[PDB]
């Protein structure tokens, strides 16, 4: 008679041996299927600058139109230079002050 | 003859000089040169298998201003070639009913509005 | 399924075989039931009826 | 982001991983941890202040976290959100305990 | 055991038969339709 | 205006007192009739922003096809407009010329969102309801029709509590609990 | 977040339907891309449509993990609940203990009086990612269902040759370090789908000297799962066997969570078709 599906395989010593030396080949070649943890030109530069200022103005009015529920800009690890100066001088124009330190730490000097 | 970059540079030498060392290779070609260069390449590729009544559609221009466009362009062409017709230089050779392609042809984008030749006279 | 076998040994001999009803509903015999002897449990393509006959084509 | 009011410098900036906009915050009394909640994310973002990393994302509200506050004495976090629920998080010391008050 | 053996031998037999029939079909196609088209080509000259 | 005879219609063909060429086929009127726009200048206030998007999209497609500035800003603008809801798919960049459209910005308005959420039977009913002050997004009551509802901000479009409309839908299914006022 | 998750799944399957609908433009844009690349003439259908080329000016700047797992693949570690069927036997509770020790970032939940709708709702608003529901037959565990929770897929498997670490001997304690993975001949697209499902419930990026490994080796639609520790000798690499071994067979894979069974089936085992036992990953 004909039969519908193949039966479940019996796990014997030969199939465990074949499977183990498969694992040994992979594990000595480090064949592991793991998950892996996640200037130019003058004309090109000024084309970039024009579409940059267009992009800036358009994003501003899209945010204001959207009633500022938006989704933020992705990420930017930028680079900031700060000179040393008194934090008196880093303040607003008024008669008083709030702190007379220097903007750089001792371990930054 | 089967160099592709060389022959593309050869037949797009005119509008690169109209809308510019110089750049010619794609990944360096800024705006209007890029749009017309890509459009010229797509026209030249599609003119083989596409139908001749469907590949080169003219922009719809009214009669009394398209005819004036053609008359002023032919006046420019006659003035240019008539200017140096007597000269011994290698003026390039055109066919019989076509318009001579000049610097105002490449800059004014005139062939989208007037075609390369009056196809009613070409048909007759 | 009631009577094509006389014993659970016979059904054990024939496990996994493909059967079908006369309606062409394909099926497979799965396991012999314990207390009624030649009775077994089969699984079909969908719900068969009480007016059907299953068939094990052998040679 | 964090601001030293001596040297007038933004010395720390904390972002998430999901690009959301933050609407309320709450700091530790013993200011190791800052905490912030959004109106489009349903999570609470828990950052260390000493290092800059994202220490945790507390989850369990089913509505936008409208308000956050740390208790000033026993340092338990209270968040409350538009799913009609105030929720009390014991963050510190092996608990990870959540008590929701409807 | 007889289940696994009978299933895999039937699969082998079917996969052999399909290869054999497809082989004889397209050998009759290729090396006789070339002659059909050759006769049509040398009949079009008349 | 009087159905000119044959010699008159032949003699003055370009005469038209209603449809002009500067009208652009009355499409401000057409889409403000479709989406029930109150004031006359909302079409053109949206048309300026569609022209901004398409001007930047032209000037950005005129960059070379492989540089990361063009690819980053095209993808970034595409993501922003999909998240806002004007664009319906962030896949292809020809949406930044073809599918960006005053009707798309108008479909994102509050009564149209309402009517698609089945919260009102027509856009004019939705206009009447949010003028009468039944609709809040989030906690705060929204009072004007022109309010643009982004994709994440349409999850919070509900009725105000103590609404008569909320009361009659709850009492239609007689799930009205008078403890919480509705 | 009920309405947000419903409309987010709605927008995702709208975008997926729009992709398969307008995926012809992707490949004919590819045709005119390579026609620009090597200067060969363009077909009549791609030659007479003027709108596609003036969209191609815009579209010339266009260009593994799949749509449910792609957003947070290596960014965020998983969070797995392991629960039994209902009123489980003690050997199923031992097996659920062993599966929660198999997967790191997995906890175990007592099952009794938990309806599957509000269980799924409690998980997918408490922030868990995967649910593993284990079914038994008089001790012997017979099925496991994996449901990925932000409206992801459920893969339902049967388990066949189950030998348990509680059943063998006091061989010691487990390791619980982030393991290495081995997937042997998952060759079809269903094979890659099942690989992505089975491996986005392990932590991303183990150590390079992480001394435990777990293998999913396909042998004719019977994924043998073993787990091994190793220590590399001077001549080979010595494998010791630790933790449970079984064979799982996928019989269903559908595209919603566990609660509905109104989700669209991506694949399910056609058992009674005429050519059933003739192909693998059928």
């Amino acid at each position: 008679f004909d039969r519908t599906a193949k039966p479940v395989p019996v796990i014997t010593s030969e199939v465990t041996e074949s499977l183990e030396d498969m694992i040994r080949r992979r594990i000595q070649d480090s064949n592991f299927d793991d998950l892996q943890r996640r200037a130019l030109s003058e004309e090109l530069q000024k084309a970039h600058s024009e579409i940059s200022e267009l992009y800036a103005n358009l994003v501003y009015k899209l945010d204001v139109l959207s009633s500022v529920h938006f989704v933020p800009k992705p990420a930017s690890t930028s680079l900031e230079i700060r000179v040393e100066t008194p934090t008196i001088s880093m303040e607003d124009a008024q008669p008083l002050y709030m702190s007379n330190a220097s903007s750089l730490a001792p371990q930054e000097i | 003859q089967n160099d592709l970059e060389l022959q593309q540079f050869l037949r797009e030498s005119h509008l690169l000089s109209a809308f510019n060392g110089i750049v010619y290779q794609d990944d360096q070609v800024i705006g209007k040169a890029r749009s017309r260069t890509l459009e010229m390449r797509l026209n030249r590729l599609s003119r083989v298998n596409g139908h001749q009544d469907k590949i080169n559609k003219l922009e719809k221009v009214p009669m009394h201003i398209r005819r004036g466009m053609i008359d002023k362009h032919v006046k420019r062409i006659k003035k240019y070639e008539q200017e140096a017709a007597e000269g011994g230089i290698v003026l390039s050779k055109v066919k019989k009913g076509q318009f001579r392609k000049i610097e105002s042809t490449y800059k004014k984008d005139i062939e989208r509005r007037i075609g390369g030749s009056i196809k009613a006279r070409d048909k007759e | 399924i009631k009577d094509m076998f006389s014993s659970a040994m016979e059904v054990a001999r024939f496990e996994g075989a493909q059967i079908k009803t006369v309606s062409g509903i394909r099926g497979e015999i799965k396991r012999a039931l314990s207390k009624p002897e030649g009775h077994y449990r089969a699984a079909f393509e969908d719900k068969i009826l009480m007016s059907d006959i299953v068939i094990l084509r052998s040679w | 982001r964090a601001w030293d009011l001596i040297r007038y410098r933004n010395f720390r900036t904390f972002t998430g991983t999901e690009r959301i906009q933050f609407n309320c915050l709450a700091v530790d009394p013993s200011g190791e941890v800052v905490c912030a909640g959004s109106l489009d994310n349903f999570d609470i973002h828990v950052w260390s202040v000493q290092t800059g990393q994202l220490l945790d994302a507390l989850s369990g509200h089913e509505g936008p976290v409208s308000c956050l506050s740390f208790s000033q004495e026993n340092s338990v976090l209270a968040s409350a959100s538009w799913d009609k629920t105030i929720r009390i998080w014991s963050i510190f010391g092996r608990s990870q305990q959540v008590e929701p008050i409807e | 055991f007889e289940a696994r053996q009978r299933i895999e031998e039937k699969n082998k037999e079917s996969s052999d038969y399909h290869a054999k029939m497809a082989h004889i079909v397209n050998t009759i196609n290729t090396e006789e339709g070339a002659e059909k088209n050759k006769y049509e080509r040398e009949r079009k000259l008349r | 205006v009087r159905k000119l005879k044959h010699h008159e219609q032949k003699l003055l063909k370009k005469v038209d007192f209603l449809e002009w060429k500067q009208d652009q086929g009355h499409r401000d009127t057409q889409v403000m009739r479709t989406y029930h726009i109150q004031n006359r200048e909302d079409y053109h206030k949206y048309n300026r922003i569609c022209g901004d998007i398409r001007r930047l999209a032209n000037k950005l497609s005129l960059l070379p096809p492989t540089d990361p500035f063009r690819r980053k800003h095209e993808q970034l603008l595409l993501d922003k407009l999909y998240a806002m809801g004007v664009l319906t798919t962030k896949s292809k960049i020809s949406d930044l010329e073809n599918k960006v459209t005053v009707s798309a910005i108008c479909r994102r308005r509050l009564p149209v969102i309402m009517h698609r959420l089945k919260m009102a039977e027509t856009i004019q009913d939705a206009v009447k309801f949010i003028e009468q002050g039944h609709v809040r997004v989030g906690p705060n009551l929204i009072n004007d029709p022109a309010y643009l509802v982004t994709r994440n901000m349409e999850d919070y479009v509900t009725w105000v509590d103590n609404s008569k409309i909320k009361k009659t839908l709850l009492r239609y299914r007689n799930q009205i609990d008078d403890f919480d006022f509705s | 977040m009920l309405r947000r998750q419903a409309r987010e799944r709605r927008e995702y399957l709208y975008r997926k339907a729009q992709e398969l609908q307008d995926s012809q433009l992707q490949q004919k844009r590819q045709i005119i891309k390579q026609a620009l690349a090597q200067g060969k003439p363009l077909p009549k259908e791609l030659a007479e449509d003027e709108s596609l080329q003036k969209d191609f000016r815009y579209d010339q700047s266009l260009k593994q993990v799949d749509d449910e797992y792609a957003a947070t693949s290596g960014i965020m570690d998983p969070r797995i609940i392991v629960t039994t069927s209902r009123d489980p036997s003690t050997r199923l509770s031992q097996f659920a203990k062993e599966i929660k020790l198999l997967f790191p970032n997995a906890v175990r939940l007592n099952r009794g009086n938990y309806v599957m709708p509000n269980l799924v709702d409690a998980c997918k608003k408490s922030g868990t990612t995967d649910l593993v529901v284990l079914h038994e037959h008089r001790g012997v565990p017979t099925s496991l269902t994996i449901s990925h929770f932000p409206h992801g897929p459920t893969a339902q498997f049967s388990l066949h040759n189950v030998v348990m670490r509680h059943d063998i001997i006091n061989a010691g304690n487990q390791s619980e370090v982030n393991p290495h993975l081995i997937f042997d001949n998952f060759t079809t697209a269903l094979g890659k789908r099942v690989v992505c499902i089975l491996k986005h419930l392990f932590n991303a990026g183990p150590k390079k000297d992480s001394e435990r490994v777990i293998t999913f080796a396909n042998r004719g639609d019977f994924i043998s799962v073993r787990q091994h520790v190793y220590v590399r000798t001077r001549e080979g690499v010595e494998i010791a066997e630790v933790g449970p071994r079984f064979e799982m067979r996928l019989f269903e894979l559908r595209l919603g969570t566990l609660e509905n069974k109104d989700a669209d089936v991506e694949w399910q085992l056609r058992r009674f078709i005429r050519t059933a036992n003739k192909k693998d990953y059928l």
